């Protein structure tokens, strides 16, 4: 007897029968070797869709520049990516775009973009994903690069006292301004750089291979960028977030009434001939097909009236990206006939070890060697990940507001790679009609739409970000399985924040609440597996439950024990927001009670209720600088004892009112307290003495 | 400590030179990047290195003096507790943990932990004393809305909670006495008779008024009435199928100048040493003056 | 945002009148704030106490104001006294002290805004200038005794607080004494070399977008972009050329499952509380499971290596005979496990070069491609089939229930959990959990040692808690740094049916023994086969018991889509009264499927959940997107809503160019064709 899972779909809807039809349970496919080979595909395949030949030598930088825009050489294989944008098209887009809702659009959009960024703190650049640290040119966090960079601003020339946006980045561009930088190496020895490699070096994109994708076969290449360009994208997040959260075609933010609104309110407009037929569309190779150079174009068209500083602060971050660098991973390796002797050759070494790659090797390095740095490589028209996402769906919404002018038009909606369109016409040669000059505003713009990963229905039955959608159903996300336990911290705060996981989980997906049930014994179970804790009645003996075993006859009432101190379930769907001492305080023996919460323990001393708060002991495999920092913290925090809850106002410096706090103090605690000479004239002594000793 | 030894180690740390290119020459903004520096990068699988950890044989890093205060070292039966081995900080094993829980002394702290926790206690009142009833297996779906999700009496918009803690544990450096403060001054002068004289930490003090009086406004999907009594409880009300709900029911005093040559007398004597006198006041983050009182 | 802290500190209506003045003045944003603390600043001054006595004010307030009243007010103010003007319009006049009333406010020191006012005007006014920090440095005439200083200082304290609150030190900048970037030197040849082609610099481009209006030569372009594109639309109701997949006619995908599931054999033992340690269970078994008995031939069945498997096996038999479990260093386990089996990572240092020795490059192939599985439906019908040993799964227990729907998950969690315990996956998950398991705790506390881990379960025996025991594996000193690292295991397996050449292709089948059979004394094979895992297959493996959610997730959206639709407590009766068609015949397939119960159909999921457990790959991520698709083209045929696709010759490029060797692929694929086969007997888009 043979048997198919899938025929539950002969009978079925598939808002249901397709959870079945996602394998998030298995461990996700990672990377091997290095990343080289993907950005040469990349890169390579960008310059290869270039549709172009027309160079322009530069004289700033070493290396050749190829245009992008209105250099077109029509090949006959159109439905092949191209990757020119025209810009009086686009602009024309932009007129049909404010033209719609509507005048003073982009002046009071940018009058609020303007008014949101002087009152913005640079500590806001700390708050990101990894970044790429140029002084020892790894990968660090954010914090941590700007750390380097800021002691690089201090170590240079000058000192830093700009704590705002605006200053930073015209301090930034004094960095550019500078000849010759001094930074740290090694154990800091303090080494000088020039002009023309710290150009080289701040325009640098680290590429490696992104690890824990669901859903290709094929590995994509991932690039991090630095410091310098990260807050100017900042700024162009807000502007463009500020027009795509005022527009109504867009789902950067609900995602799913607004496809109510659009189907129910274009369905309210048809003629007695005319109908709705609506297309699922996948734009294929969207992050390489996206020049900077319009960025730069529309933004020079948005701030046309918005203020003299913000018209030529928003022309930095495209320029950077016209003209970007990209690593090259870290080489590749070489072996014998007999397998056994490997070299490794790096990214540096490539120029002259050409001679022993293989022939896919070779024919994605002659087709990019005259674009190559020594250690890097050149792109100015490419647009990777990490980059702008909320202003590509921006050029969504202008592909999506198009008038041609019968009555037959399109709408829809647009993602990062996901679009719905609505297309309202006649016949079928005219949806051919319609849905070719679809496909000719898209490729015209730039914007190339698979052929492969499209179709559509005349009801709705479409996708979207993931979400099937049904004729009058709605299927749910699909959730993450491995994020319900990550929190690894504690004996308390790995159950409840599991029951804040499955809470949200509950509240923002569908999440049935017998799963969850199932979930959280699931999770209780692992719990239980973690950390070797098991309820009195099992018989399960180990070096823990024979104490608890042991010691079971001096608590009378057995259920004001806990999951982590031998007790069995008492939170339930109903008490996921309540952790279990809160439930269970109530029904604990005083003896209990007042000897589990005692503060006065050896293991805490040295967001919920802490009484089993122990610290694991650390790794055995930059160290005076921790060092420094955390005396200035633990130092200035020793002062204060209310400052890590308010933000440590005050520049004018910060010795100053720790001296006269502790004067402050000492005399307070003084006057009418403790009244000895030695103690007030000594710890006087010492605040002068520090006091000259410093400030000389 | 005691303030006595903070001048002492204040002044021994601050012989660098590079300490003075920092503090009061450099960048105070930093301080804000100085509280999260640290190299932990990403912890990747956290609950991974915690098996790890609990799979060695003494992974706690605990104190030392307490448990060789009270405990025992080793079990009834070969049960291993201890470490000899470095600072002064010794391993341990849950083994401890749970003989600290079974045979250690006792300290009544119910009070304390009966007065930090309120908002959650009163949360397990509320569900203690509601009723249910049947359900509607129904289609059921609406929007989501912007709603405050707990039942305060105070309101405030989650920036008079921050100054009002300020405004009320230590008001030196704390915020602006601002025109939405009169009333929250009525409010601390009604507070600060409840929070002067405690044993409490002042992270958990801040902890319990940040949490005792703001509404947590969030982006949640809700449907029928929108009463925040049965808004935190929503997970638990509906889901998408199916719906079940059978519930029936002092110092008003002033600064005038920096100038005159002011007798060194701070906030602690400001009121029998305060009218008709220019007594300075240190203000917190750097900023002192000389005063005046204003009637 | 401006306007609402600017509705906290500062006054109400006062907006209005400083935005007033800011619609008067020109595009400029920051100076409203500084307007209206000025305004108010005034407001401070000219309120209370304006000379009463002689009522015509003793402020004459002609600053903040229209423009267009200010000439005239002055000459109505000043037509009787006569004053001289000095070279600049006074901000508020007076005719007390019969002088002008300069008001000006700084954040810095007073001392360099009073001399430049100073080189401007002199002392020949009345100079006012106020510090937000507290300093009153001004003209030598002052206020006598009143409280606009008091008031004016506690304002600038207020609003100087409102700066420090929000970060706003580069916002109260007088025009006069931010607006202009930092123009640089290498920038601006930066910014108008990066320009488009037909365009020379930033400038010309930044006027000619300021200076641009569409045209209707747009859809010459567009229809130009329409005449040369050479693109149809594919339908579906005369071109059905949805055809069946391609799959490789080669050699069969082998067994590639890392144990055993149905062709494993086992010994039980009553289970003791003490001995519960992996090597205590491993003895246990040692003098349980009799190794005695267990002779094998040196010459192999089939395979490649037999004597190093016999040696191998002989050494660990004597090692846990020793009751010691750590192998000492011999040529087999210097063979088997790697060891001293690695490249030489040499750096770019030296090189020493040769004339064409040792002539060094790179060479890469990809995957090697497989045929069609046949062995893979009985064991799907052995993993739902019930096996007699009762739970496997160690799950927790029940919370305490309310009179709300816990009784219906209750309910939903004690019915399947009682269908899910007896089935032989349960068995399968016990055995990943329990010996990946302790392979993972032997990964972590002993690196660099070769450990002996025995593989087991633990199940319920009339009642009785037993253990079990399948085989031996063999850890080979894992350095897990990253991870990666694909440490070499070592299995020896205990079957009790014979071998096949075609699907156990990568093992090396010996004989061992008799096994008693009670219901005669049939045979006893011992298998082998080298292997490698991974930390993170470790750390997916050895969590596999989370499989139950998307099983219950389907069951309960079933239950919960059909109560729904049908507006009633109707489940207890639904779980029992509705039928599932899955299990078409071999013979015959049109029209002729199995209607069975529900239970069974959980079973089912739980079973191709958890072989998306063991198999997943890349393979079958793009296969189960592919599939998605072409489940989506299936619900466009379950109400004949005319689908249409692009390009379908491309679309099987990509389906097949993901299916090369993984049998659950190769296996769902032919299932998917055969599910083509049944809904082309009913619905007409697809082929034979």
């Amino acid at each position: 007897m043979e048997i198919n899972p899938y025929l539950l779909m002969l009978n079925n809807d598939i808002t249901s029968m397709i959870s079945l039809t996602y394998p998030y349970t298995g461990a996700p496919p990672m990377s091997h070797g290095t990343s080289t080979k993907y950005s040469m595909e990349t890169v390579s395949r960008t310059y290869s869709y270039s549709r172009t030949k027309k160079e322009v030598p530069s004289g700033i930088f070493p290396i050749e520049r190829r245009k992008f825009c209105n250099t077109i050489e029509d090949k006959e294989n159109l439905e092949k990516p191209n990757g020119n944008v025209d810009i009086n098209f686009m602009l024309s887009l932009a007129e049909m775009l404010e033209e719609k809702m509507g005048k003073g659009f982009f002046k009071f959009c940018a009058n609020e973009a303007e008014a949101e960024i002087l009152k913005m703190h640079f500590s806001k650049l700390t708050e990101g994903r990894q970044t790429y640290d140029w002084t020892s040119e790894r990968n660090m966090p954010a914090a941590t690069a700007l750390q380097l960079t800021v002691d690089a601003i201090q170590e240079t020339q000058g000192t830093f006292k700009g704590t705002t946006m605006v200053e930073y980045c015209n301090k930034i561009l004094e960095m550019m301004d500078w000849p010759e930088v001094k930074f740290k190496k090694v154990t800091l020895m303090i080494t000088k750089i020039g002009r023309e490699e710290f150009i080289k070096r701040i325009c640098t994109i680290n590429t490696m291979a992104k690890d824990g994708e669901r859903g290709k076969y094929k590995r994509r290449a991932i690039a991090t960028p630095g410091m310098g360009i990260r807050p100017f994208s900042k700024i162009v997040e807000t502007l463009a977030q500020k027009i795509c959260e005022r527009l109504a075609e867009s789902g950067l933010p609900e995602k799913k009434a607004k496809l109510k609104t659009t189907v129910s309110s274009t369905n309210s407009k048809l003629q007695e001939g005319q109908f709705m037929v609506n297309i699922t569309g996948d734009n294929s190779k969207w992050n390489e097909c996206q020049q900077p150079e319009a960025y730069l174009a529309m933004l020079a068209y948005i701030t046309k009236d918005s203020s003299n500083l913000m018209k030529d602060l928003c022309s930095v971050a495209p320029t950077l990206f016209c003209n970007k660098y990209v690593k090259m991973g870290q080489g590749f390796r070489a072996k014998n006939k007999r397998k056994t002797k490997e070299i490794v050759i790096p990214a540096k070494k490539m120029k002259e070890r050409k001679e022993l790659m293989n022939a896919e090797w070779r024919d994605l390095f002659e087709t990019i060697e005259p674009y190559m740095d020594g250690e890097c490589c050149f792109l100015g028209g490419g647009m990777l990940m990490g980059m702008f996402n909320m202003l590509s769906t921006v050029f969504g919404v202008m592909t999506l507001n198009y008038r041609e002018e019968r009555n037959c038009y399109w709408t829809g909606l647009q993602s990062s790679d996901d679009f719905v369109l609505f297309c309202i016409s006649r016949t079928w040669p005219e949806m051919e009609m319609t849905i070719l000059k679809f496909i000719a505003v898209c490729k015209l713009m730039g914007i190339n739409m698979s052929l492969e990963k499209s179709y559509g229905c005349l009801p709705e039955l479409f996708e979207f970000t993931s979400m099937f959608f049904s004729g009058d159903f709605v299927s749910n996300i699909a959730l993450e399985l491995p994020a319900f336990t990550t929190a690894g911290m504690n004996e308390g705060t790995d159950f409840t924040a599991a029951m804040s996981v499955i809470r949200t989980n509950m509240i923002n997906n569908g999440l049935s609440p017998g799963t969850a049930l199932m979930a959280l014994r699931i999770c209780l179970q692992e719990f239980r597996a973690t950390y070797r804790v098991h309820p009195y009645d099992s018989g399960v003996k180990n070096h823990r439950m024979k104490i608890i075993r042991k010691f079971i006859e001096t608590i009378e009432n057995k259920d004001g024990l806990l999951i982590s101190d031998g007790g069995k379930l008492m939170n339930n769907i109903s008490s996921l927001h309540i952790p279990e001492e809160i439930l269970k305080e109530d029904l604990m023996d005083p003896s209990y009670r007042n000897r589990v919460f005692n503060p006065r323990n050896p293991f805490t001393q040295f967001a919920v209720v802490s009484t089993h708060s122990f610290r694991t002991r650390s790794n055995r495999t930059m160290a005076l600088e921790e060092k420094r920092y955390q005396v200035v913290c633990n130092m200035y925090r020793s002062v204060f004892e209310s400052a890590d809850v308010n933000t440590p106002i005050g520049s004018m410096s910060m010795g100053e009112a720790i001296e006269a706090k502790i004067l402050d103090r000492a005399r307070t605690q003084f006057e009418n307290g403790i009244i000895g000479g030695e103690e007030y004239s000594e710890i006087k002594r010492l605040i002068e003495d520090a006091k000259r000793q410093r400030l000389s | 400590s005691l303030l006595l030894t903070l001048a002492k180690e204040y002044a021994n740390l601050t012989k660098d030179k590079k300490s003075c290119k920092l503090l009061s020459q450099g960048t105070v903004s930093s301080y804000t990047t100085f509280k999260k520096w640290t190299t932990s990068r990403k912890e990747k699988n956290p609950s991974l290195r915690m098996r790890w950890a609990m799979g060695s044989k003494f992974p706690i890093m605990a104190n030392r003096e307490i448990l060789e205060e009270a405990g025992i070292p080793e079990q009834w039966e070969g049960i291993d507790l201890w470490s000899k081995k470095d600072l002064g900080m010794v391993l341990a094993s849950p083994a401890a943990i749970t003989y600290w829980n079974f045979c250690g002394p006792g300290v009544d702290n119910s009070s304390v932990i009966k007065d930090v926790y309120k908002a959650k206690f009163m949360k397990k009142e509320r569900w203690r004393e509601t009723l249910w009833g049947p359900m509607n297996f129904e289609l059921v779906g609406k929007q989501r809305r912007v709603v405050e999700t707990q039942p305060v009496e105070i309101k405030l918009n989650q920036k008079e909670i921050k100054e009002l803690t300020m405004w009320v544990l230590f008001e030196d450096e704390a915020n602006l006495a601002s025109k939405f403060i009169q009333e929250n001054f009525s409010l601390v002068l009604s507070l600060r008779e409840l929070y002067k004289g405690k044993a409490v930490n002042k992270d958990v003090a801040a902890f319990m008024i940040a949490h005792q009086f703001s509404p947590e406004k969030r982006f949640l999907p809700t449907f029928g009435p929108i009463r925040p009594e049965r808004m935190e409880l929503l997970h638990c009300l509906g889901g998408d199928f199916w719906k079940i709900e059978a519930v029936t029911a002092v110092e008003g005093f002033q600064v005038c100048e920096y100038d005159p040559r002011a007798p060194l007398i701070p906030r602690r004597d400001l009121r029998l040493i305060g009218f008709g006198k220019k007594v300075r006041v240190f203000v917190g983050q750097g900023q002192e003056k000389t005063l005046v009182r204003t009637s | 945002v401006i306007r609402e802290i600017a509705k906290r500190f500062l006054e109400q209506a006062t907006i209005n009148i400083a935005e007033e003045v800011v619609r008067e003045y020109g595009d400029h944003e920051r100076t409203m704030i500084s307007v209206g603390v000025h305004f108010q600043a005034c407001c401070l001054i000219s309120d209370e106490y304006t000379l009463e006595d002689e009522t015509t004010p003793r402020y004459v307030l002609l600053e903040g104001l229209k423009r267009q009243e200010a000439i005239s007010k002055q000459n109505n103010i000043c037509s009787t006294l006569g004053l001289e003007p000095l070279r600049n319009l006074a901000d508020i006049f007076d005719r007390k002290t019969r002088r002008f009333l300069e008001v000006g406010i700084t954040k810095r020191e007073s001392d360099e805004y009073y001399q430049e006012k100073f080189n401007k005007i002199g002392n020949d006014m009345d100079i006012h200038v106020f510090t937000y920090e507290g300093k009153y440095f001004s003209n030598n005439p002052n206020g006598l005794e009143d409280i606009q200083k008091t008031r004016i200082f506690t304002f600038l304290s207020f609003v100087s607080d409102e700066l420090r609150k929000e970060n706003m030190f580069t916002e109260m900048y007088v025009t006069e004494e931010e607006l202009e970037m930092y123009k640089s030197k290498l920038f601006i040849a930066m910014r108008d070399e990066s320009v488009p082609l037909p365009y020379i610099n930033y400038e010309h481009l930044r006027t000619r977008c300021e200076t641009f209006k569409r045209n209707q030569a747009e859809c010459e372009a567009k229809v130009a972009d329409v005449a040369s594109r050479l693109k149809i639309k594919l339908e579906h109701l005369e071109e059905n050329k949805l055809r069946p997949l391609e799959i490789p006619k080669e050699k069969e995908a082998p067994y590639t499952h890392k144990f055993l599931m149905k062709d494993a054999w086992f010994f039980a033992k009553p289970h003791d509380s003490e001995r519960a340690q992996p090597q205590q269970i491993l003895y246990d078994f040692f003098e349980a499971a009799n190794m005695g008995f267990m002779t094998t031939s040196p010459k192999p069945i089939f395979g490649k290596q037999g004597l190093m498997y016999h040696s191998l096996w002989g050494q660990t038999k004597r090692a846990i005979k020793d009751k010691r479990n750590e192998l000492e260093p011999s040529e087999q386990r210097d063979f088997l496990c790697g060891i001293g089996r690695a490249s030489k990572k040499i750096q770019e240092d030296k090189w020493q070069e040769s004339r064409e020795e040792e002539f060094k490059q790179e060479e890469t192939k990809g995957a090697a491609k497989r045929g069609f599985p046949t062995w893979f439906n009985e064991e799907w019908l052995w993993a739902m089939r019930d096996s007699k040993i009762g739970d496997w799964i160690p799950m927790a227990e029940m919370p305490p229930c309310k009179n709300e729907m816990e009784d219906y998950a209750k309910k939903m969690c004690e019915e399947l959990e009682s269908k899910i315990q007896g089935t032989n996956c349960a068995r399968e998950m016990s055995k990943l959990i329990h010996t990946i398991g302790s392979l993972h705790t032997e990964c972590r506390n002993f690196p660099g040692k070769v450990k002996i881990v025995p593989i087991y379960c633990r199940g319920t025996l009339r009642g009785e808690s037993t253990d079990c025991l399948f085989g031996i594996a063999i850890k080979g000193k894992s350095h897990l740094n990253k991870d990666d690292g694909m440490y070499t295991v070592v299995t020896f397996e205990f079957s009790t049916e014979e071998p096949n050449p075609s699907k156990h292709e990568k093992y090396t089948v010996f004989e061992a023994g008799t096994v008693p059979v009670e219901a005669k004394e049939k045979k006893l094979f011992l298998y082998c086969r080298t292997t490698g895992m991974s930390k993170l297959k470790n750390d997916w493996f050895s969590k596999c018991r989370r499989c139950l959610i998307p099983t219950m997730e389907t069951v309960e959206q079933i239950v919960l889509k059909e109560c729904a639709l049908k507006e009633e407590n109707r489940v207890s009766e639904m779980l029992e009264n509705k039928r599932a068609w899955i299990a078409h015949e071999n013979g015959e397939n049109l029209t002729r499927l199995v209607s069975t119960k529900l239970k069974d159909l959980c079973r089912m999921l739980i079973v191709t959940q958890f072989y998306y457990c063991i198999y997943n790959d890349n393979q079958l991520e793009g296969f189960c997107n592919e599939q998605k698709k072409f489940l989506m083209f299936l619900q466009a045929d379950k109400d004949s809503k005319s689908a249409f696709t692009f390009n379908q010759k491309g679309l099987y490029e990509k389906i097949e160019e993901c299916i090369v060797s993984n049998p659950l692929c190769i296996f769902l694929a032919d299932r998917l064709n055969k599910l083509f086969l049944v809904a082309k007997s009913n619905g007409a888009k697809y082929f034979e």
